[PDB]
RNA sequence: CGGGGAAUCAGGGUUCGAUUCCGGAGAGGGAGCCUGAGAAACGGCUACCACAUCCAAGGAAGGCAGCAGGCGCGCAAAUUA
RNA sequence: AAAGUUGCUGCAGUUAAAAAGCUCGUAGUUGGAUCU
RNA sequence: CAAGACGGACCAGAGCGAAAGCAUUUGCCAAGAAUGUUUUCAUUAAUCAAGAACGAAAGUCGGAGGUUCGAAGACGAUACCGUCGUAGUUCCGACCAUAAACGAUGCCGACCGGCGAUGCGGCGGCGUUAUUCCCAUGACCCGCCGGGCAGCUUCCGG
RNA sequence: ACGGUCGAACUUGACUAUCUAGAGGAAGUAAAAGUCGAGGUUUCCGUAGGUGAACCUGCGGAAGGAUCAUUAACGG
């Protein structure tokens, strides 16, 4: 059931019982935290770095590996964005529809849209006021949403 | 959204007991589950049960007897004494020889005859019968 | 904390409806008396009040003790 | 469906209370628009002062003619028609007599064939009808 | 106006036939309100009365 | 007027409590006092408002939501022992 | 009281009285598993 | 030749959208469901008082255009019908917020019979086709999984 | 006796609300037989117009309205 679409799938991701790390896999966790730093360096989100990391390393969960998932790895080396993933993905998709928005006056469907995602937004980001994670001085503006960008 | 478990527990035992199945499986599993299950189990009810350990919530697997009428939840949990019992005993159970109003105490998950001997109170979570 | 030496504080209680065996939530507003020995009081935080004489029209209560609030640091 | 939580007693509370306010006769008792109508004011006798007599036609399956006295209430001024019931009991009702009067029967609601009617004679010149029909007094005047 | 709309018309004479139109328009709609008011009233009034009617003055004697 | 409580009552409830017990208020309506430990007292006083009594026409006197009793009001309630 | 015709226990809402034209949305209500 | 209109047949037990609704080609813009996932976060969710956005048709204000149709209306016959025809039907910008706005049938979650059709995505496989195509790919064939629209059958129960 | 304070009340306006005497106005019934000269049957919903209603018509919507026959391929 999501959640702003009367949709409903089972697409999602299925973990294996195996918690183990694969004896065919000679990668040790260090070598994963340099590998994560160095794509973190080139502006990589975590979840571009675990797509990359699975695809191409053979790091098939990087949390069973170094013992620590690649937020909390960014967060103890600084690497990690003032404003956390989905939250910036999310003002992004807002500014992008409030530009064709500007340009395109007579679409009631971006309207519409636009109020199902800022709405997204209002929602994420008092939960993150909640956990301490963004300032609780924190405001999602329309016309200063994309200096936040 | 999957709301008290237990209810959803105490659904599909009744359901697959009205088919006549012999095996009914349930998930997710829980500590308030496994101690009801227990509680009809010392009773003779349902026989015995398996637990399939995911490394999510669990799984559980039920050998049905056909002993089982009907087995039921109550929400909300509501606060009962040790003088509302006898009220709850006859809104809730078919006879005065049979049947079983389950509460939650301090000295455990356990029926009403046992919380009457431990002169305890507690919540309600169901009746089986 | 709008007041001079004076805060209003915010109770919350739980009564009980016996018809319907159930509860609603119930709250009551109530200005104390906050000595200045309490510095770094916020809004927010639990204060434990104690009753004297009336100090005011409306004030009966005085502030002894201050926790802070759940988070704060 | 309806709201079971633990703490939902006051939307119980709040529902019941207007949902009640919908209950015809719970209305009729607590709006106290209906007892500003009511001639008798709530209570169960009146009396009142004789105006005139009159023939009330009854209703279409059973053709008669049935008679009832218009009389002038004492308490509050308004005028009602009450039921006295035969000529055998009319006759003892002469113009501006002081007639106790009482409710018909259904609380408010018409004879089952007389419309407009809801009240009947219980005494006239203060004593009752049945001892005047039974012969067991008389009436001064 | 029954006056039909000519191919060649041209400016100011097309704008005042219409503007004639939605002002016939705007008188008729107010008079229709002022009848319905009327009839209103009327119907109020005779079903007062034709309950007072029923309330007294019926009857033979 | 509030409460103890009353009627009904499978369980849950619904309705009532002017009324002999406890607490409050008032002594025709307001207001101000004196005395006293205690009253803003009315079977105490002083005004105004509304009533009402006696009179030689100048003046004087009053307060039954105490017990009886009366009038009025009313569907509705006792003996001047 | 009958009245499970006020329904917490305990009613109903296709065709009999009855579900908002649709979606978002604070308050309120409810909230997965896990710690001897 | 021009003017405005409207996109037949294809067009369906079909698809998309929150609903109202959506059908000529191409290009641009930003959304979107489902699928696949050994990605990321870690409870961030469900429902609606207040409040907000859209909302067929008709209708109202202002600009443009008036092809066809056409309320009212003028004629001719007998409320029906014919000829002519105003507002309107059309576009742009603001109001209106109503429909048999229908499944006359809240929303989210769990369980509870069968069958094979179909739309999309994924997976596995003999094989046929691009004149025995010289490996892949599109078009078919068989089977499975997931979310759908929608049927038939059943003494599940009601 | 001045002043202060509590303060019943009185007068004048406005807002109201009630009780009362009301010219006049617009009315129903009983009595006046005095006067003049229809129609719809498919059913609706939302709007707008027609003489107010009814009914008819314009646009959009619904069935809550009685599904026979042909049709897998068969041309490559």
């Amino acid at each position: 059931g999501r959640m702003h679409a009367p949709g409903k799938g089972l697409s999602q991701s299925a973990l294996p019982y195996r918690r183990s790390v694969p004896t065919w896999l000679k990668l040790t966790s260090d070598d994963v935290k340099e590998q994560i730093y160095k794509l973190a360096k080139k502006g990589l989100t975590p979840s571009q770095i675990g797509v990359i990391l699975r695809d191409s390393h053979g790091v098939a969960q990087v949390r069973f590996v170094t013992g620590n998932k690649i937020l909390r790895i960014l967060k103890s080396k600084g690497l990690a964005p003032d404003l956390p993933e989905d939250l910036y993905h999310l003002i992004k998709k807002a500014v992008a529809v409030r530009k064709h928005l500007e340009r395109n006056r007579k679409d009631k469907d971006a309207k519409f849209r636009l109020i199902l995602i800022e709405s997204r937004i209002h929602r994420l980001a008092r939960y993150y006021k909640t956990k301490r994670v963004l300032p609780p001085n924190w405001k999602y503006e329309s016309s200063t949403a994309s200096a936040l960008v | 959204v999957r709301m008290n478990v237990l209810a959803d527990a105490l659904k599909s035992i009744n359901n697959a007991e009205k088919r006549g199945k012999r095996q009914v499986l349930i998930r997710p599993c829980s500590k308030v589950i496994v101690r009801f299950l227990t509680v009809m189990m010392k009773h003779g009810y349902i026989g015995e049960f398996e637990i399939i350990d995911d490394h999510r919530a669990g799984k559980i697997v039920v050998n049905l007897t056909g002993r089982l009428n009907k087995c039921g939840v109550i929400s909300p949990r509501f606060d009962v004494q040790l003088k509302d019992l006898e009220k709850w005993q006859n809104n809730l159970l078919p006879s005065r020889q049979f049947g079983f109003i389950v509460l939650t105490t301090s000295a455990g998950i356990m029926d009403h005859e046992e919380a009457r001997r431990k002169h305890t109170g507690g919540k309600i979570l169901g009746f089986f019968f | 904390m709008k007041m001079q030496r004076t805060i209003v504080i915010r109770r919350d209680y739980l009564h009980y409806i016996r018809k319907y065996n159930r509860f609603e939530k119930r709250h009551k507003n109530m200005s104390v008396h906050l000595s200045p020995c309490f510095r770094d009081v916020q809004i927010g935080d639990i204060v434990t009040v104690g009753e004297c004489r009336p100090l005011s029209k409306t004030v009966r209560f005085n502030v002894l003790k201050v926790t802070k609030a759940a988070g704060t640091k | 469906g309806k709201c079971r939580g633990l703490r939902t007693a006051r939307k119980l509370r709040s529902h019941r209370r207007d949902q009640k306010w919908h209950d015809k006769q719970y209305k009729k008792a607590h709006l106290g628009t209906a007892l500003k109508a009511n001639p008798f004011g709530g209570a169960s006798h009146a009396k009142g002062i004789v105006l005139e007599k009159v023939g009330v036609e009854a209703k279409q399956p059973n053709s008669a003619i049935r008679k009832c006295v218009r009389v002038q209430l004492i308490k509050n001024g308004k005028k009602i028609t009450a039921f006295v019931p035969n000529d055998g009991c009319l006759n003892f009702i002469e113009e501006n007599d002081e007639v106790l009067v009482a409710g018909f029967g259904r609380k408010g609601h018409a004879v089952g064939d007389i419309p407009g009617v809801r009240f009947k004679v219980v005494k006239v010149a203060n004593v009752s009808l049945l001892a005047l029909y039974k012969g067991k007094k008389e009436r001064p005047r | 106006s029954t006056q039909p709309r000519s191919k060649n018309e041209s400016k100011e004479d097309k704008r005042a036939r219409k503007q004639a139109i939605k002002e016939e328009r705007k008188e008729r709609r107010v008079e229709k309100k002022a009848n319905k008011l009327a009839f209103k009233l009327e119907k109020r009034r005779q079903e007062k009365e034709l309950l007072n009617l029923k309330k007294n003055v019926e009857g033979l004697k």
